[PDB]
């Protein structure tokens, strides 16, 4: 009865079902966990918000078209305005979190296409001016739940002030490496003939036990069309991709007044 | 421990189908030859010794070339040629950097070695006595020299090495000195959070590891006073990571670097040479 | 405090003594043949048996 | 400070810092004072209602003359750098009247306190270096 | 060495000291606690924010003058905009909390005056129009940290629409009972010659295990000058009263989007 | 020997007042 | 007369032999973690218990 294709995930007051999964990935074979006393750093008693924040948040959906070049988000950035997770994040200097990432994309037995879904630690991307290096604004680096898109062209700006955004060039993974090698990162593929969802469980990954969430994204989430969407009755059709992410084993230190980042 | 030996196997006619899988799962293909052909037994005595991280990184690699001179300097520009300072990094060169960047995080001790060479600037100004060099490591915060003979070179606390020209290349070990539990080769973030309505500039700020990294400064001088003959020197700096651990593998750099970041250059983003046809042996 | 260890074979032991008080001064770490490719090649939640269907 | 001078012979520091305050008004002066430490990354506190959201102590002036506020070790990195540095910024210490200082007549209406700093037993330093606090002409 | 006058209270990242206390009250002899399984009601796993919210919050100070008639606050209303406590309160349908209330008022050995400090369960107060009964607006009932003041006169409104606030008449305790009997409620007195602070520890009190914090205040806090402030060199002097309150054993159920109450 | 570890502690409501002292003592 | 001692850990022992007849010739003294801050931080005649009043 039980199947690699059928799964339920419950976190807090939220549940996901899928009937066309393809197993699930646990990044680097490690489930998330709380921070042990023998690896701890800040000494204040941490806040562990548990069910208030460790639950599925669904981002705004994006549309997959035959011409789409792909999508990216950063974490914890994409969830910074999500319910109590966002509040706990911004009221504290320090935070750590794992995640369950559930990417959703159904179609029909007559559609075709394949999405690579990658979780990338320290997903540093190229800037869009050749007058400077590492020249990206905080606002452009941290788009929140809307994330960003890849392009198949690189057109760096005439003036440095206009190029302070990522050059998200698809085939170089926005960072000067070949996209065909992205499979070294934890990943699944949503191949429409096979499955309609990808599930990745991510431990906290960093060179520190805990860090400043508002300064530093631990993971990138990349969705790249490896094989373009095609549908014979209408090649211009679009199908939604929906991203739903739950923080897990969240832990926060250094409580004070709320952080309100710059918006422009 | 050795790489895998091959077992004796024949054929099959079976509901067991190891040739098929579903890579949508995130698993790579797993099948081996015995799964899809008839194999003989072959004992494999070969090992993966030379691809351990220690073996892969077990080389002293040149990471920069510094220049210093010794002559009677009468201008500010020429006075600044009597010593040099260099922010310690592996991004001046590409080879060691690319190898390290197979990984997101690392932890290692460092062997540093130096090769020091000289030439005469001219032949009508006599000769020069054998030179002694001082290479001083200036940790972040310690005062940096503004002249080749200022007080900083007394180096009471900073480590210095005094090297005599013609002697064996000097060498020292450095512990793992990171302020985190590993070095980060990539840092997807900033050094501070810019806040709502603050007057701090947001137009000329940077991104990533460059905003947070600081491994101090190497300062080099010729300790000797000037001879009539101007001598110009190069100091090549070598790094070997040892006692190495690394985490979180990455695709390697596929296109030229253009600086300390991950940025790429518009005229150099076409690494593949096109094949004539998909059927080209 | 001499350590006697096997050499890497050529076409059989060698001796090491550490001279310095800091481990950072030591020569290269001994060959470590540890590996676990599956954390990258098969990081799946539910076990996959090769001979079985990947999806059932 | 003595702590500051020692820190400037090192590159890295870690641990908790102790701030002890001695009230030096008259015996007849009373008061309550809020002392706060706000870990970094948010608007620096310039009002009591922001300061009191951080780590803090309310000090009642009285027979026991002195009050200790701790800046507990709360940091992303395992060590901070002994230089001005955004990445290893430590946060904000502030102080406000919780009530006010009150005196009866015939008593000074202005006075002082002294602030002291010291390291806690969890504190350590690394990476010996020369200080920028001493130099000489050449 | 140890004394009824000298006390330290630490909750979360916050500590209070006093050197002129007068013991401390534990209302009805009961320390606050979490909700036991055998008395529970909503069945979702609760959020227990612990140190993020169970900590001392200091309200805006008020000024005690020879003419002051007194002050009131309601709880949890007074703390509704306080850090993570406020966030947890408004993101959930249900909440319960105990409190440590610390009222602060120092002067000198030459000042005199006495404040009654009372914690009143279900502190229902009279409205200010005789054209209606029980006719008080939500906004006027829930002033937040500013609280309200008592008056020594009752002047009900000419029109019903103008009297939708409390008639906080001091000697009737704003509710038709004689103020001299308020001592049946958990209380301390700040008598300036004796002490400079009052400390009351309050358990959750209600006819339910847990309730809607945004609808219902469980406790009133009343500060009444029983003996007027006097100071011979300047009868017009004012001394601050500062109220600092820590939630304790907070527990929340029924997570959803954030409650944003009407402001006018 | 190491620098001091930090013990697990909660809050207090107590006549023990380690936050106060008197540095006049020379301590 | 070789002394074998623990090294300072890096990212485990070392050997020392003294070659000279004068102890002044020896390398650095071994790490001495001794300390007693209280002779400077609390040089008081009568014991002070932290949790107690400093002055009673
Ligand atoms: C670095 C360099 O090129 N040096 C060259 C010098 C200088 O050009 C002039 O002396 C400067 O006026 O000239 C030479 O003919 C010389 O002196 O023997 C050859 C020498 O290699
Ligand atoms: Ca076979
Ligand atoms: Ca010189
Ligand atoms: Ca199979
Ligand atoms: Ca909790
Ligand atoms: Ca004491
Ligand atoms: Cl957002
Ligand atoms: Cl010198
Ligand atoms: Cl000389
Ligand atoms: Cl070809
Ligand atoms: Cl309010
Ligand atoms: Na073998």
């Amino acid at each position: 009865g039980y199947s690699d294709r059928v799964r339920q995930i419950t976190l807090g007051n939220s549940t996901i079902t899928t009937q066309e999964a393809a197993n699930a990935v646990v990044a680097y074979g490690e489930w998330p966990s709380y921070l042990d006393d023998k690896e701890a750093n800040p000494i204040d008693a941490p806040t562990e918000p548990d069910v208030s924040s460790n639950r599925f948040y669904t981002l705004d959906s994006v549309q997959w078209k035959s011409t789409s070049r792909g999508w990216w988000w950063k974490l914890p950035d994409a969830l910074k305005d999500m319910g109590m997770f966002g509040q706990n994040m911004y009221y504290h200097y320090l935070g750590r979190s794992g995640y369950t990432v559930h990417v959703q994309c159904n179609a029909s037995k007559f559609h075709q296409g394949a999405l690579g879904v990658f979780a990338i630690p320290e997903y540093v991307m190229a800037c869009n001016t050749e007058a400077k290096t590492s020249y990206v604004s905080y606002v452009n680096a941290n788009p929140g739940e809307k994330g960003g898109v890849f392009d198949n062209a690189y057109n760096p700006s005439a003036e440095a002030s206009e190029g302070r955004k990522f050059a998200a060039l698809d085939y170089l993974l926005g960072c000067g490496v070949l996209a065909g090698n992205a499979f070294v990162y934890p990943h699944q593929i949503i191949n429409l003939r096979t499955n309609n969802s990808a599930t990745l469980v991510l431990p906290y990954v960093n060179s520190l036990a805990i860090d400043c969430m508002a300064k530093h994204n631990n993971w990138g989430l990349v969705i790249l069309p490896l094989c373009k969407l095609d549908y014979a009755p209408n090649s211009s059709t679009e199908i939604p991709i929906t991203v739903t992410i739950a923080p897990m084993f969240t832990e926060f230190n250094g409580l004070r007044n709320i952080t309100v980042p710059a918006t422009q | 421990p050795t790489a895998q030996s091959t077992p004796l196997t024949s054929g099959v006619n079976s509901q067991e189908v190891p040739a098929l899988t579903a890579v949508e799962t995130g698993a790579s293909g797993q099948a081996v030859p015995s799964d899809v052909i008839e194999t003989r037994h072959v004992v494999n005595y070969k090992t993966r010794s030379e691809s351990t991280l220690e073996s892969f990184f077990g080389r002293s690699a040149c990471v920069t070339i510094l220049e210093v001179e010794n002559f009677n300097a009468t201008t500010d520009a020429d006075r600044k040629k009597q010593f040099t300072t260099w922010a310690i990094t592996y991004t001046d060169t590409v080879q060691l950097r690319r190898k390290l960047e197979f990984f997101t995080y690392s932890r290692f001790d460092l062997e540093m070695t130096f090769v020091i060479t000289e030439r005469y600037y001219a032949s009508n100004t006599g000769h020069a006595r054998n030179q002694v060099y001082q290479l001083m490591y200036i940790p972040p915060g310690a005062p940096r020299p503004t002249a080749w003979d200022d007080y900083t070179w007394q180096s009471s606390s900073n480590p210095s090495v005094f090297y005599t020209y013609g002697s064996a290349p000097p060498r020292m070990s450095i512990p793992y000195v990171g302020i985190a539990n590993a070095y980060s080769h990539f840092y997807d973030g900033f050094a501070r959070v810019p806040l709502k309505d603050e007057t701090v500039d947001s137009g000329d700020t940077y991104y990533g590891l460059v905003t947070i990294n600081d491994f101090g400064t190497l300062a080099v001088r010729v300790v000797n006073e000037y001879n009539p003959a101007r001598i110009t020197s190069k100091i090549r700096v070598y790094m070997k990571p040892k006692h190495v651990r690394c985490w979180c593998p990455r695709p390697p750099r596929a296109v030229p670097y253009r600086g300390e970041g991950v940025d790429f250059k518009q005229d150099s983003i076409t690494p593949l040479t096109a094949v004539e046809n998909i059927n080209t042996f | 405090g001499a350590q006697v260890s096997s050499q890497k074979v050529g076409a059989v032991n060698y001796t090491t003594i550490n001279y310095y008080k800091d481990s950072a001064s030591n020569a290269a770490s001994k060959l470590d043949f540890s590996q676990d490719p599956s954390k990258f090649t098969e990081p799946v939640k539910d076990i996959m048996i090769k001979t079985a269907p990947a999806l059932n | 400070t003595m702590l500051g001078e020692i820190l400037n012979y090192y590159t890295h520091w870690t641990g908790s810092l102790r701030f002890t305050f001695l009230f030096c008004g008259s015996m007849m002066a009373t008061g309550k004072i809020l002392l706060s430490y706000s870990p970094p990354g948010a608007k620096p506190p310039t009002t009591r209602k922001d300061a009191m959201l951080g780590t803090h102590i309310i000090w009642d002036l009285g027979l026991q003359s002195s009050c200790t506020m701790l800046a507990p070790w709360i940091s992303n990195t395992v060590y901070r750098r002994c230089i001005k540095d955004d990445f290893t910024e430590g946060g904000y210490i502030t102080c406000f009247y919780q009530t006010r200082i009150v005196v009866p007549s015939g008593t000074p209406t202005s006075m002082f306190m002294l602030a002291f700093v010291s390291a806690c037993p969890d504190f350590s330093v690394r990476l010996l270096r020369d200080t920028n606090h001493i130099s000489q002409r050449t």
